[PDB]
RNA sequence: CGCCUCCUAAAAGGUAACGGAGGCGCCCAAAGGUCCCCUCAGGCGGGACGGAAAUCCGCCGGAGAGCGCAAGGGUAGAAGG
RNA sequence: GGCGACACACGUGCUACAAUGCCCACUACAAAGCGAUGCCACCCGGCAACGGGGAGCUAAUCGCAAAAAGGUGGGCCCAGUUCGGAUUGGGGUCUGCAACCCGACCCCAUGAAGCCGGAAUCGCUAGUAAUCGCGGAUCAGCCAUGCCGCGGUGAAUACG
RNA sequence: GCGGGGUGGAGCAGCCUGGUAGCUCGUCGGGCUCAUAACCCGAAGGUCGUCGGUUCAAAUCCGGCCCCCGCAACCA
């Protein structure tokens, strides 16, 4: 790997706080991040202008990771939906790339959210993981006004080896996740 | 804008003065 | 990872407005920014910008105790 | 006599060439405590139906009462 | 979304570009160009990031705008609704508040005409 | 709204009734007609009966309703709806 | 009125009636050969638009899914993707 | 308290949809009327509404009073806009016992419908139509965009 | 027993060939008239007889159940 700012912060500042608060008898018992999945829930590319790999360069500049396609499982009438229809993108961030992205998402992007009163302190898995939903995409530093054509939000899956939300709050917290309440 | 109180013109019509029509 | 399908990630420098400098990585080696975590009014302690308004509504109104008894 | 108060309409309008005929009246009718009598309230507001067409709109409600259903 | 929460049109003058923001009429666009020292006749495309940050910093820090404005606005209406006073009762239903007449007109507070048989 | 030069307005045959309960024994039912009176901070927590032309409307008073008059809290037109 | 599935059919097979219920007269150039990989329905929790149900993440879930079409049998230690 | 209600329908208007325009400053040219608990100069305070002053005048005397369009230059460049000003938030100023119902005005923020109007329909033949301001009655204030007047600029067409 | 049918208030399309409901009258608002008809402009109303299945999707394809028309009910 390589030296990145939130990653160093995890090992030498966040970890030990945690070990304090919860007292672990093993260095592996102590919450890690496992992965960060980004999913453009989508479906704006159903029967309409099906090929939006303009979305997939959005995603690819944010993460440096080309995402993958998601296709309609069951066909569905009311969603105008033909099984095997491209209805979205998914990019799976791990390791350095994950750190790099999460870093830029706490340090710049989440404040570039208009009307930000803080992330929801209630979106915890019940099993350690956290999920946020972003409503658009100029949020991210490397994305300008002069690249867009439509506002696409995205779902952020934050995945963690924590067993409870208690230790999930703490961990995300300490890394600098802004919770409203 | 004769209904636009925020002009000389909209203020003349109503016959009032203000910042937008000073005396 | 897979060759020639990924946007290379390079040492980038993101500059904010409040004078803040982040050293992270990106696809764009130099980027400028509106507000961030060293200046954003949620991130900065309790900067209410302009509005500790607050519950001035109501009876701070007073003005005054000018009714006879 | 009836066993539940109703509210009903009577539209006698026949307009097809001057010939005339317009008679319109919406009413509430309810069952009195037996032995009562025939009660008729001119609760017409203003002149929505002119004064002159009210004597003979009782005489029509009154007339058709001579034979129940 | 440069200044404040919404990016402003270039090619147009700044004493109107700054009015393309919720909470900033022409007069707040009058006072925010003397107080930060920038020519009103220059276009958003003909600036410098110096001239950009001064304005952004000033404009955002002085009065309250955007969401927070609308927030407090709805908040004020929500209170007037809550108690609730007539002034705020005319928000519930959605008729004119400032004591108009309703018999005819008021189609702005009441919307498209529901013609009735 | 009124001119601030003159003090805010209260009927004085009511403000008298507001304070005299504050000392003797709070509180009973103040039957009022003065819809014109601005709500005074000394009223808060009281119940005052604003007339509407026909009936005495119970109005309990709180800390978010002060500048408003007792008339805003007892309408006169009774409406329901149209075409129901 | 021929053909397929179930029952009647009496625990091999077969077994009738103008007995009880369905379905076929096609299809697929991949829906075929083989190699390699992958595992479902459903439930709860979480997530911008996004609803009971589109896509994403978690945990539970041996098979209730899927197997072009009826039904039966079979079947993830795959015949399913 | 109501005549100011609001699912709706009709009449009468005002203001608009813009570049023959709209905004800002600089500068001109009317008439008819009104004015002694009334008109209010000018000076000062406030972005202002207005307020504290305070001179004149029973007024071809002093005043309301700037008429407005227009003229000089400069800005916006065809966009739901620097067109539009409805609606709503907050703060105010005055009248008046009192502006919740239910006043008008100021200023700050908001900046809706409306891109020239289906069937149908009005007015006007000349200083008229159109367009622009002014005054008066009532009047504490004002819901007047109404009414009765006044002058500015100033057309088109009538074969029949 | 055999056939056809049931869809805005009336009468008729759509059904065969799954996706999207149509025509004339009537109703309603506005117009014209002194007024009424006629006529002109504009609008609303079915959620396709029901219950069940097929399908991603059912007025539409399939099954049952209520109803209505047509034909049959012979040698006996
Ligand atoms: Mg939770
Ligand atoms: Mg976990
Ligand atoms: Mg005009
Ligand atoms: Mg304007
Ligand atoms: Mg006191
Ligand atoms: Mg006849
Ligand atoms: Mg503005
Ligand atoms: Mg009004
Ligand atoms: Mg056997
Ligand atoms: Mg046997
Ligand atoms: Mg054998
Ligand atoms: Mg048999
Ligand atoms: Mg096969
Ligand atoms: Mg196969
Ligand atoms: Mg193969
Ligand atoms: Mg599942
Ligand atoms: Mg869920
Ligand atoms: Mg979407
Ligand atoms: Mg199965
Ligand atoms: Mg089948
Ligand atoms: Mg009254
Ligand atoms: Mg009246
Ligand atoms: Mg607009
Ligand atoms: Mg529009
Ligand atoms: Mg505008
Ligand atoms: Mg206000
Ligand atoms: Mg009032
Ligand atoms: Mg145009
Ligand atoms: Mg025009
Ligand atoms: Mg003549
Ligand atoms: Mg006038
Ligand atoms: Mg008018
Ligand atoms: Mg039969
Ligand atoms: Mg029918
Ligand atoms: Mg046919
Ligand atoms: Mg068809
Ligand atoms: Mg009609
Ligand atoms: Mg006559
Ligand atoms: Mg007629
Ligand atoms: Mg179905
Ligand atoms: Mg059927
Ligand atoms: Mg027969
Ligand atoms: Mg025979
Ligand atoms: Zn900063």
């Amino acid at each position: 790997p390589l030296d990145v700012a939130l990653k160093r912060k995890y090992y030498e500042e966040v970890r030990p706080e945690l070990i304090r608060r919860f007292g672990y008898q093993n260095v592996w018992e102590v919450p890690r991040l496992e992965k960060v999945v980004i999913n453009q829930g989508l479906g704006e590319a159903k029967e309409d202008a099906r090929i939006l790999e303009k979305a997939a360069q959005e995603l690819a500049l944010i993460t440096g990771q080309k995402p993958a396609v998601t296709r309609a499982k069951k066909s569905i009438s009311n969603f105008k939906l033909r099984k095997g229809m491209p209805i979205g993108l998914r990019v799976t961030l791990r390791r350095d790339r994950m750190w790099i992205f999460l870093e830029k998402l706490l340090n710049v992007a989440l404040p570039r959210i208009r009307d930000f009163r803080g992330l929801n302190p209630n979106s915890f898995d019940g099993r350690g993981n956290y999920n946020l939903g972003l409503r658009e995409q100029l949020i991210f530093p490397e994305i300008t006004y002069d690249m867009v054509d439509a506002l696409r939000g995205m779902d952020i899956a934050v995945v963690t080896t924590a067993e409870t939300d208690e230790e999930a709050r703490a961990l995300l917290e300490l890394l600098g996740f802004p919770f409203r309440k | 804008g004769k209904g636009d109180r925020r002009t000389r013109r909209g203020k003349i019509w109503r016959g009032t003065y203000g910042k937008y029509r000073p005396r | 990872m897979k060759e020639g399908i990924h946007p290379k990630l390079v040492p980038a420098r993101i500059i904010c407005g409040c004078g803040n400098v982040i050293e992270t990585y990106s696809t764009k080696p130099e980027i400028y920014v509106e507000v961030c975590s060293k200046c954003h009014p949620f991130y900065t302690g309790q900067q209410r910008f302009v509005d500790t308004e607050g519950r001035v509504e109501r009876f701070q109104r007073r003005y005054g105790d000018s009714y006879r008894k | 006599t009836i066993t539940k108060p109703v509210d009903v309409e009577g539209k006698f309008i026949r307009q097809t060439g001057g010939r005339g005929q317009y008679g319109h009246v919406k009413i509430k009718v309810e069952p009195l405590p037996r032995g009562s009598g025939f009660e008729f309230v001119n609760a017409i507001v203003g002149g929505v139906i002119p004064k002159e067409y009210i004597p003979a709109v009782q005489k029509g409600i009154e007339e058709a009462m001579q034979s129940g259903p | 979304a440069r200044i404040a929460g919404v990016e402003i049109p270039r090619n147009k003058r700044v004493d109107v570009a700054l009015t393309y923001i919720y909470g900033i009429g022409k007069a707040r666009a009058k006072e925010a160009l003397e107080k930060t020292g920038i020519n009103p006749a220059t276009r958003v495309k003909d600036l410098t990031e110096a001239e950009v940050v001064r304005l952004r910093e000033y404009v955002e820090n002085t009065w309250k705008l955007e969401g927070e404005l609308r927030a407090e606005v709805a908040a004020n209406i929500k209170r007037l609704m809550d108690i609730g006073c007539y002034r705020g009762l005319r928000h519930r239903r959605g008729l004119p508040v400032r004591g108009q007449r309703t018999r005819t007109n008021a189609r702005t507070r009441k919307g498209p005409r529901k013609t009735v048989a | 709204p009124r001119s601030l030069k003159k003090g805010v307005f209260v009927d004085d045959h009511l403000l008298e009734k507001v304070l005299e309960l504050n000392a003797k024994g709070e509180k009973r039912l103040i039957k009022t007609w003065s819809r014109r009176s601005t709500i005074v901070p000394e009223m808060v927590g009281h119940t005052i009966a604003v007339y509407n032309g026909k009936q005495h409307v119970p109005v309990y008073i709180t800390e978010n309703m002060v500048g408003h008059k007792l008339g805003e809290f007892a309408p006169t037109r009774t409406y329901r709806g149209h075409g129901k």
